[PDB]
């Protein structure tokens, strides 16, 4: 439980730096902009996760069905295995049945 | 391609005549349509045998 | 071998019909009120009661019925701009002869909404046609 | 010449409009250059911090993808075997040394993979949120309408000191109609500033509205906004996407 | 290019108010005063602007933007300007409030 | 307006710094830590449940499962192929003309009912159109041209009495789709196909002047229609003499999906231009 003896340099953060000032800027783009582009397109991320949501099982099964054949051998394997495990666990376990 | 014509299609530089079935496509659509969908008169006559048999 | 086609613009006013409205028609002014389906417009002036009821985006009176747990019956008055407390006074005082006792009330001041135990939907509809909201 | 702006849209019968000073940006000392009627249904709406909150969060989250993966006892390097036998050793029994119990072994639950929180606050809600935000920036007196936005010069000190003369508070969000039409002195002076910001009204947003101690709206901008928002109390439920052809609609 | 030194906004109404304002009624509306000078409506945009502008410079004081939906009669503007406002803080006021000797406030900012 | 407004002059800025969501919005999650919710964490003691494996849902502990003792039956039998018709009450109709959503002036078929959002059709779900009921029978004052897929006697009556003309027209799954959300079909940019003929079993329903079936012989239209009045006891109006006559007369081909268009055509909505085939085989195809 021995704890840090010397004060760290206080991290100074300008909340006024570019990215933070400009946060959430185009959020209303569809509405204010006579909808053409959806808020979705403001999402920069992993191919299969854009404008979508799900629990682990759905995520995984999705990554598979989308990028599956572009994955490395080993990751792929671990993915199929995680899938199986999850199948078994969500369907076949719980308190609530 | 079809969809792209629908969007703009003037500017899309899509060949218009291509938006209709080919001679093959045409004769096949023809073949199936006359196959599974009989004539109105012909359907009435299909019904007369039934109604009279049940009578 | 692409079949030949013909480009003419005069049949386009047929296609014009098929486009749906993205905004609701203001309802046709008639000679006779109420209408066959029972629709009454709000007045030319508005009353001086220190509260008001916006009609629905359908120009219907914003009184609805709602249940909870299948057995709890409720009636919701919506879109009310003014002192709702007054509206509460007047509503419960309208209903009290009907039930012999004041009906239970929940006022939501921030929501601009009123809530009342039981189904008064029909009678509140009328009573807001009275005051012409 | 007094600039006096009438609302381009019908007010409901029981409700009078609002009025804001039109300030201009060329002189420090030209404070009220004119008068504008604002629509009650946008800038007078019943203030609801509830929805402010809701949508403010929805702004924060819905973009969020957290990439944090931890490795389950399946994904760790090795230890595909029972370290020693079930019985007789006289110590606690284990499967793989990658049992989460073990030191260098797996993580039981933890984070999983790229993980997204994405959800769509319903339409008319986000809409009514901008509504409220504006109403609030106005009612707390910190909204300033401008005409023009033509700036005397590209010196940013001028701008800072202008905010100083008008007691504008620390931060400011400047809103203009389009990206192309912003005059060159605005762009110049502001792009070299931290606190002030310059944005097309297509990117007006709640979070930013609250993030800046003062909102400043151009007249064409307001005439635009008022309309775009007011559209929604009067609108049908979409049949198909609105981006498509509609009778009345663009 | 210069920057004007700020006003303190601290306000007390002068005793000549009524006369200033009525002078501004007659000059802004250009009207010979209908018998009630303070009950005439401000609804017209031009007249309202001219009125509150001249009133802005003369009294060295302006109306907050919210309050501008709230001015209709001239009586409203009257009662508005009748009210003083202190820009001093609760603290600055605490200093000037005649403090008992056993209380010493230091300001560490 | 909302005096709440004037309370905000008093208060400090609304900013991110101060925000509370509506009380009772977030009902807080709890976590199995601590003395109360730790230690068996509401999972019980031992047995099956504590280990998370309790058997599947239909299960009775091996006694022959409730849902499985009961014999099968034709119930949901052929449920997929049983036609559905979305109901439309007359009361709703009167409503929709009253608020001027659908206007009686120009002809009324399904499409218009749709665009007023007065009805909703999900063709993929085996919905074969709108059908008519008599609910506002006495309420109904409007003079209207209506084309539906099904209607009931009393309904036909209540439109007749006011002097409108009702026609029973059929649509197949595909054509019905094209009907309901037409603009997105155009943006599909495919030609506008032939209409199907109703199936064999349905044939008798559409060949009767009894229903004023669109495929029925017009020679019985004036007959059976007048008959409707003697049964329900009112004076039958003369439609031929009316001003709005030429709209009420307006029909479709049994091969036509819309009003004013024809099978084989193609709509370019960018150029606002219609395209028709000049090729013969095509015209023989789509005009047959
Ligand atoms: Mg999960
Ligand atoms: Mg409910
Ligand atoms: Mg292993
Ligand atoms: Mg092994
Ligand atoms: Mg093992
Ligand atoms: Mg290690
Ligand atoms: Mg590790
Ligand atoms: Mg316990
Ligand atoms: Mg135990
Ligand atoms: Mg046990
Ligand atoms: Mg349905």
């Amino acid at each position: 439980f021995h704890v840090r003896v010397t004060l760290p340099p206080r991290k100074v953060v300008d909340r006024w730096n570019e990215k933070r000032a400009m946060f959430g800027v185009y959020d209303n783009i569809g509405i204010l902009g006579n909808f053409e582009k959806h808020p979705k397109e403001l999402i920069k991320g992993p191919i299969w996760l854009r404008g979508w949501k799900g629990n682990e099982l759905q995520r995984c099964i999705r990554k598979k069905r989308m990028v599956g054949n572009r994955m490395f051998i080993d990751d792929l394997h671990n993915l199929n295995k995680r899938i199986s495990y999850l199948y078994k666990h969500f369907n076949r376990h719980g308190k609530y049945r | 391609a079809a969809k792209q014509f629908a969007r703009h299609g003037a500017a899309s530089g899509v060949a218009a005549g291509s938006l209709w079935p080919s001679q093959e496509q045409l004769r096949e659509l023809e073949a199936e349509e006359r196959e599974w969908y009989p004539s109105l008169a012909a359907m009435q006559e299909s019904l007369r045998v039934q109604q009279l048999a049940e009578e | 071998e692409y079949p030949s086609f013909v480009e003419s613009v005069d049949e386009y006013h047929f296609v014009e019909r098929l486009l749906p409205p993205a905004s609701i028609p203001r309802p046709p002014k008639h000679e006779h009120y109420p209408t066959p389906s029972g629709w009454q417009p709000p007045r030319d002036p508005a009353p001086s009661l220190p509260y008001f009821v916006r009609r629905s985006r359908m120009h219907n009176i914003p009184v609805y019925r709602d249940i909870t747990h299948g057995n709890r019956q409720m009636t919701v008055i919506r879109k009310v701009e003014g002192d709702i407390w007054a509206l509460q006074k007047d509503v419960e005082d309208f209903l009290s002869p009907l039930l012999g006792k004041t009906p239970v009330t929940q006022v939501n001041e921030v929501t601009g909404t009123l809530r009342v135990k039981g189904y008064f939907d029909q009678q509140l509809k009328a009573w807001l046609l009275e005051k012409g909201f | 010449p007094p600039v006096l702006r009438k609302c381009e849209l019908p007010v409901p019968a029981h409700r009078r409009p609002v009025q804001a000073w039109i300030e201009s940006l060329r002189g420090y000392e030209q404070e009220r250059v004119g008068l504008t009627e604002l629509h009650p249904d946008v800038f007078s709406t019943a203030p609801r911090l509830d929805i402010l909150h809701q949508v403010a969060i929805w702004q924060k989250n819905f973009k969020r993808i957290s990439y944090a993966k931890t490795k389950t006892r399946a994904e760790v390097r090795g230890g595909g075997r029972k370290p020693w036998v079930q019985k007789g050793s006289g110590r606690a029994r284990h499967g793989s040394i990658r049992s989460p119990i073990w030191r260098g072994g797996g993580v039981a639950h933890g984070p999983r993979g790229p993980t997204s929180y994405y959800y769509m606050l319903p339409m008319k809600v986000r809409v009514q949120g901008l509504k409220v935000a504006l109403t609030v920036k106005l009612a707390q007196d910190d909204l300033h309408i401008v005409d023009s936005l033509e700036l005397p010069t590209a010196d940013p000190q001028y701008l800072i000191e202008l905010a100083r003369y008008r007691r504008w508070g620390d931060s400011v969000l400047l809103v203009d109609l389009e990206h192309e039409d912003m005059p060159q002195n605005v762009v110049a002076a502001t792009s070299g500033l931290k606190t002030f910001n310059l944005v097309p009204a297509v990117g007006l947003n709640v979070h930013s509205m609250l993030k800046h101690q003062t909102l400043v709206l151009t007249l064409p901008t307001v005439a635009f906004l008022e309309e775009k928002l007011l559209w929604h109390n009067s609108r049908y439920t979409p049949l198909y996407p609105f981006r498509l052809p509609y009778c009345d609609f663009p | 290019l210069v920057c004007p030194p700020i006003q303190s906004r601290t306000y007390i109404p002068p005793e000549d108010l009524q006369s200033r304002l009525e002078s501004h009624v007659k000059e802004v509306f250009g009207s010979s005063v209908p018998s009630n000078w303070q009950d005439i409506s401000l609804e017209d945009v031009h007249l309202k602007f001219s009125f509150l502008a001249r009133l802005a410079n003369d009294l060295r004081h302006a109306v907050p933007n919210s309050r501008l939906h709230q001015m209709c009669r001239v009586r409203d503007v009257l009662d508005f300007y009748n009210v003083p406002v202190q820009d001093r803080s609760k603290f600055d006021e605490l200093i000037a409030s005649n403090l008992p000797h056993n209380l010493k406030i230091t300001w560490g900012y | 307006g909302p005096r709440a407004l004037d309370l905000l002059r008093a208060l400090p800025r609304v900013s991110l710094a101060n925000l509370k969501p509506n009380p009772g919005s977030r009902k807080p999650e709890r976590r199995p830590r601590g003395r109360r919710r730790g230690r068996k964490c509401g999972r019980g003691h031992k047995g099956e449940r504590q280990r998370g494996t309790r058997p599947r849902l239909g299960f009775e502990g091996g006694q022959t499962p409730f849902y499985l003792r009961i014999p099968k039956y034709g119930f949901n039998e052929g449920h997929s192929f049983r036609h559905q018709y979305q109901p439309l009450s007359l009361n709703r109709l009167q409503y929709l003309i009253d608020l001027g959503r659908v206007d009686p002036t120009q002809p009324i078929d399904l499409t218009q009912l749709v665009n007023g959002r007065g009805v909703t059709i999900q063709p993929s779900k085996r919905d074969y159109g709108v059908q008519l009921v008599e609910e506002g029978a006495d309420t109904f004052k409007a003079k209207v041209n209506i084309e539906v897929q099904m209607a009931s006697e009393l309904a036909i009556a209540a439109i007749e009495k006011n002097g409108g003309v009702v026609t029973t027209a059929f649509y197949d799954p595909r054509s019905l789709e094209i009907l309901c959300k037409p603009v997105p079909f155009f943006l599909r940019g495919q030609p506008i196909p032939k209409r199907m003929l109703p199936p064999e079993a349905l044939v008798p329903y559409y060949t009767d002047a009894k229903n004023r079936g669109y495929l029925a012989d017009p020679a019985r239209f004036p007959e059976a229609r007048l008959e409707l009045a003697r049964k329900y006891g009112y004076v039958l109006p003369d439609i031929t003499k009316d001003e709005l006559f030429k709209m009420l007369s307006t029909r479709k081909d049994p091969r036509q999906i819309f009003f004013g268009l024809a099978p084989g055509w193609v709509v370019n909505m960018a150029d606002k231009k219609i395209l028709k085939p000049t090729d013969e085989n095509l015209l023989k195809y789509y005009s047959s």
